[PDB]
């Protein structure tokens, strides 16, 4: 049930797989979580030239994360008097003149912003690529990177990889469960959607669009949006793996608590703004902002969820009327009129008034009555003048008079005198105490008797081909904080007992690629022999002893991917009408073996044609 | 024009050579030997079968001890077989998979091979504690190495697909002499017994006789209708035989400067891959693409016997220096010793 | 195309032309005389007993 790393022999096939995609640059490996951890694991222990370069980088990244100026004054002297001043006395300071002048110039004036050592970041990188990055690829740490990268590119999730627990959310198209990923033990939420509930309710467009929207946002680790780590589907369910939020939504808590005060709503307001800022920096309009779509974690902090109605406006702006009645902006209800992020800020003012006075500002149960009352605004006397100024600016009907739509985005709302007391860095760090702390576990804390009588055709399943997805930044972070350390240690022990127990057949020759595959002998006996294959420009050998049999590139006629027992395998056709089927241990291996074998026989057969001694004559 | 004159002059010289040759054909070899008794159905059996070589065999060569032989295979390996016990003495893994030819040195201390890597590799065998490794990589050809043969432990002659041959100083790796003259891929070369001359057959359908020490071409033999794949000297050094894709072997005399005999039959249609003479020069053995080796009477051109082994092309053969046996290499991964 | 190449070809054909040749009857006899002088030293022509034959025991 745990993670098994492949043997280091996986490096041969993986390094070519990555090089065909340009994934072996410094800009692409350094910016990966597991890659950075392994790269520094090499620079700190396995090398002395770049050890002070990385520790300099790590001391700067610590300094960026300092909260107060009182701490930045004490840190800037230490970093300067150690990684700049001491290196400069030994003359081995490999940095430009402008870098030292910028840091020293600020220290004399004693102005220490979190971006003080940013000029060094550009140069520490330049000194780590092209030279130290090449010695790193030779080392055993980059092999370990190939082992881990093979696991990531071989992810195929099903319901059996999660231990599903209680229900924490009920909707019109499915349920949301709290689950644990047994792979690493990370707690998640599972959003299951019924395809048969999707076909009847004509909701095929929403589920498809929700996955696209989750993919745009689930990067960068936003604490105020419910982000996605994986997406998979069973023959009758769609499954999203999302942040765990087992505290109900606000639409439920608003009934149990009543309306919130200005100070209690200020908390929920600030966090929702930072979440909207994250979607707007990624060109996503939510246009469904209502208390039902704001969940609470175990501590009381909130996130935005259900991006089904959100659309992308990075190239073309929407105009259709989509949202919940009472929160839709005036330009949203008007079909034919375009709109951008301005729709969210109006929905915010609707939701924030509902937390203060218990109902939508435009209320008392007819939809057409709400559409008209807000199309073309009185505020109670129990509102502070700063709160009035915020809602008045947020609920302006004209798009040119509405706060947050005047050219600066979310920064305009932050500068409202209603938030004059907040430190938004402390808001982002979730440092402000939430007003309502959810209980230990209630029922239907996220809700709103007919069934169906229909089945799913093959044509409906074709809309869910490209539904599987794995967010790379999420999986690496999940592993880095759980088992990345203890697994590396266990694999180091197994690879050490193997070397202490055991001459390689590939070095010194002209080998292209080597590794493990499984050829089939007698199919009726489910016979699968696992041999170590060596690919040469003219032949393909394998052993288990020295290689006793092989297969020449002249024999190969075609290479085809086929299915054998619900598993993807390679099919080779031989000159004598014979067939030869191989099976790999992972998807990247099968993709790489197929590509290299196709190129090997096509190039060998074209070369033999022009050699009179080797070619075939009548 | 001068280029027109030099073409007409080269044309008249060709006619002059043809007439000078036709002036020496008073009789034929068939008439001269029409009195000696035939050899008589030469029948040989397989005595040893050399098993190994995971793919096709492209070339072999006997050692001067008439006991050890080396072979070059599609599996990128050289194997130095002990023919008396079929024990693999050395198994040399090559740095390149595309190997086409090999050779055993007269002293038995070195072996050489090469191919589409365009390099002749000298592998040493006398270094202490086994581990036979490259002692020199001879680089200079701009085409595939097709054949190579040692003179001594310090000089080796090579033929390549760049339409040239060459003579190397093994100690320094220098290309001492280049033998230009062919207009197609040079395929095979054979050394004269005195090692002062060597012949070479090529894809221009012509063989050529070269002076090793003077580096020039002495005589050029036409006659074949397609590529010349193999060439072998007569035991005394005055004549040689060639094997071609035209399904014929031909005997050429040096002192007569023309062809003497054509070895052909109406049933044989496929081309020849290798040729060799028996010790006395009476028998001409030729490997064919129909998986057979044919034994010819070199003096009467009759077919004596057929070595009917193997299941694919016979790619190489060779007689020992004592004439005790004949080895054959095939595309079916096997070597057989006939006697 | 090359003028120097045409000189080198004409000079080569002169070399191949200005040699001394012999009658085919002479060359054919000398070859026949070699096969006779060594027919008894050829293990393939004249069969050899099993004791002297290294590939049979
Ligand atoms: O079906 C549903 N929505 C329609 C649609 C169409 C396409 N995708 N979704 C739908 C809704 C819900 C609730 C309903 C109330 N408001 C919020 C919304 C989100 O619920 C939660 C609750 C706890 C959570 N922890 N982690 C994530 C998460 C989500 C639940 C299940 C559904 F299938
Ligand atoms: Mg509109």
């Amino acid at each position: 049930k745990k993670i098994l790393l492949p043997e280091p022999s996986i490096r041969s096939v993986m390094q070519k797989y990555l090089e065909d995609r340009g994934e072996v640059t410094f800009e692409k490996i350094f910016s990966q979580k597991l890659g950075y951890l392994l790269f520094r694991d090499f620079c700190l222990n396995h090398l002395e030239e770049a050890r002070p370069l990385v520790e300099f980088y790590e001391e700067i990244k610590k300094y960026e994360k300092l909260e107060t100026e009182e701490e930045r004054v004490a840190r800037s002297r230490e970093i300067f008097d150690s990684y700049i001043m001491k290196e400069l006395l030994a003359c081995s300071h490999p940095f430009s003149k402008s870098a030292t002048e910028h840091v020293q110039g600020h220290l004399g004036k004693k102005q220490v912003p979190p971006d003080l050592f940013q000029p060094y970041i550009e140069e520490i990188c330049q000194n780590l690529r092209g030279d130290v990055f090449q010695k790193f690829i030779e080392s055993d740490k980059f092999t370990r990177f190939c082992q881990w990268k093979n696991v990531e590119l071989n992810i195929h999730l099903t319901m059996n990889d999660f231990s599903v627990h209680r229900i924490i959310g009920r909707g019109g198209f499915g349920e949301v469960y709290g689950c644990r990923k047994a792979d690493t033990g990370k707690m998640y939420a599972m959003k299951c959607l019924d395809k048969k509930r999707i076909k009847m309710k004509q909701g095929e467009t929403l589920a498809l669009n929700e996955r696209i929207m989750l993919s745009l946002v689930s990067t960068g680790d936003c604490p105020f949006i419910v982000c996605m780590s994986y997406a998979f589907h069973t023959p009758d369910k769609l499954s999203f793996i999302l942040d765990l939020m087992n505290g109900g939504d606000l639409h439920y808590h608003l009934s149990q608590h009543g309306v919130f005060s200005e100070a209690d709503m200020r908390f929920y307001a600030a966090e929702i703004i930072l979440g909207l800022e994250h979607m707007h920096n990624r060109f996503v309009v939510y246009r469904d902002l209502k208390p039902a779509n704001i969940l609470l974690d175990e501590h009381g902090h909130v996130r935005i969820s259900d991006l089904g109605l959100a659309c992308d406006f990075s190239k073309k702006k929407p105009h259709a009327s989509v949202g919940t009645h009472g929160y839709m902006a005036p330009e949203v209800l008007q079909k034919g009129v375009a709109y951008d992020s301005s729709a969210d800020w109006f929905s915010l003012g609707c939701m924030l008034f509902k937390l203060l006075r218990g109902h939508s500002p435009f209320r008392t149960k007819d939809k057409h009555e709400i559409d008209r009352m807000t199309l073309t605004v009185e505020l109670p006397d129990s509102f502070s003048p700063e709160l009035r100024s915020l809602l008045e600016g947020l609920l302006q009907r004209d798009v040119n008079r509405r706060l947050g739509c005047l050219g600066r985005g979310a920064q305009e709302v932050k500068e409202s005198p209603f938030f004059r007391s907040l430190d938004w860095q402390m808001v982002f760090l979730q440092k402000y105490p939430p007003p309502l702390i959810p209980p230990r576990g209630e029922v239907n804390a996220a809700d709103a008797e007919d069934t169906k009588g229909i089945k799913l055709l093959d044509s409906d399943q074709e809309l869910y081909r490209n539904f599987p997805l794995t967010i790379s930044e999420r999986w690496q972070q999940e592993v880095a904080e759980t088992v990345f350390d203890t697994i590396n240690a266990e694999t180091d022990r197994l690879e050490a007992r193997k070397k202490a127990k055991n001459e390689d057949y590939a070095l010194g020759k002209d080998c292209i690629m080597h590794g493990y595959m499984s050829k089939m002998g007698n199919p009726f006996l489910t016979q699968w022999q696992r041999r170590y294959f060596y690919l040469f420009p003219n032949r393909l050998e394998w052993r288990g002893e020295a290689p006793q049999s092989l297969l020449t590139m002249e024999e190969i006629q075609s290479v085809e991917e086929t299915q054998i027992k619900e598993r993807k395998c390679l099919l080779l056709k031989i000159r004598g009408g014979k067939q030869f089927i191989l099976q790999c241990d992972s998807d990247p291996e099968l993709v790489q073996w197929k590509k290299e074998l196709r190129d090997a026989y096509r190039e060998a057969q074209q070369l033999v044609q022009r050699v009179p001694k080797m070619k075939n004559k009548p | 024009s001068e280029l027109d004159q030099l073409r007409q002059e080269a044309e008249q010289l060709k006619n002059q050579i043809r007439d000078a040759r036709k002036a020496c054909a008073d009789a034929t070899l068939s008439q001269i030997t029409n009195n000696i008794d035939p050899v008589g159905r030469i029948q040989m059996r397989t005595r040893r079968t050399l098993r190994g070589h995971l793919a096709k065999i492209y070339a072999m060569h006997w050692g001067t001890d008439s006991r050890l032989l080396v072979s070059a295979s599609q599996d990128g390996k050289l194997i130095i077989w002990d023919s008396y016990t079929t024990n693999k003495v050395h198994a040399i893994p090559l740095r390149s998979s595309w190997v086409m030819t090999c050779a055993y040195a007269p002293s038995g201390n070195y072996v050489a091979c090469g191919g589409l890597d365009n390099i002749c590799s000298i592998y040493n065998l006398k270094t202490r504690e086994g581990n036979v490794r490259v002692s020199r990589e001879l680089a200079g050809h701009t085409g595939y190495l097709s054949c190579c043969r040692f003179l001594d432990d310090n000089q080796i002659v090579t033929s390549s697909g760049d339409t040239t041959c060459a003579l190397w100083d093994i100690e320094t790796g220098q290309q001492t002499t280049t033998f230009t003259g062919h207009t197609g891929d040079v395929m095979s070369l054979s050394l004269a017994p005195d090692t002062r001359l060597f012949v070479s057959g090529a894809c221009d359908a012509s063989a050529k006789l070269w002076d090793v020490r003077e580096g020039m071409c002495r005589q050029t033999f036409t006659g074949h209708e397609s590529d010349i794949n193999a060439i072998c000297f007569f035991p005394n050094g005055n004549a040689f035989a060639t094997g071609s894709d035209d399904a014929t072997c031909r005997l050429f005399d040096l002192r007569a400067d023309q062809e003497l005999m054509t070895y052909s039959h109406d049933n044989i249609i496929c081309g020849i891959t290798s040729v060799s003479f028996s010790k006395s020069g009476r028998l001409l053995l030729a490997g064919y693409d129909d998986f057979n080796c044919n034994v010819w009477d070199a003096l009467k051109a009759d077919r004596a016997g057929v070595l009917a082994g193997h299941d694919n092309r016979v790619s190489c053969l060779g007689v020992t220096d004592d004439g005790m046996a004949v080895a054959t290499g095939s595309w079916d991964s096997f070597l057989k010793i006939w006697n | 195309a090359s003028i120097a190449q045409a000189r080198k070809l004409v000079e080569q054909l002169k070399m191949e032309a200005n040699i001394d040749r012999i009658k085919v009857s002479k060359a054919a006899a000398d070859l026949m005389a070699y096969c006779e002088a060594h027919a008894k030293e050829d293990p393939l022509l004249t069969p050899v007993p099993a004791s002297e034959n290294p590939f049979r025991e």
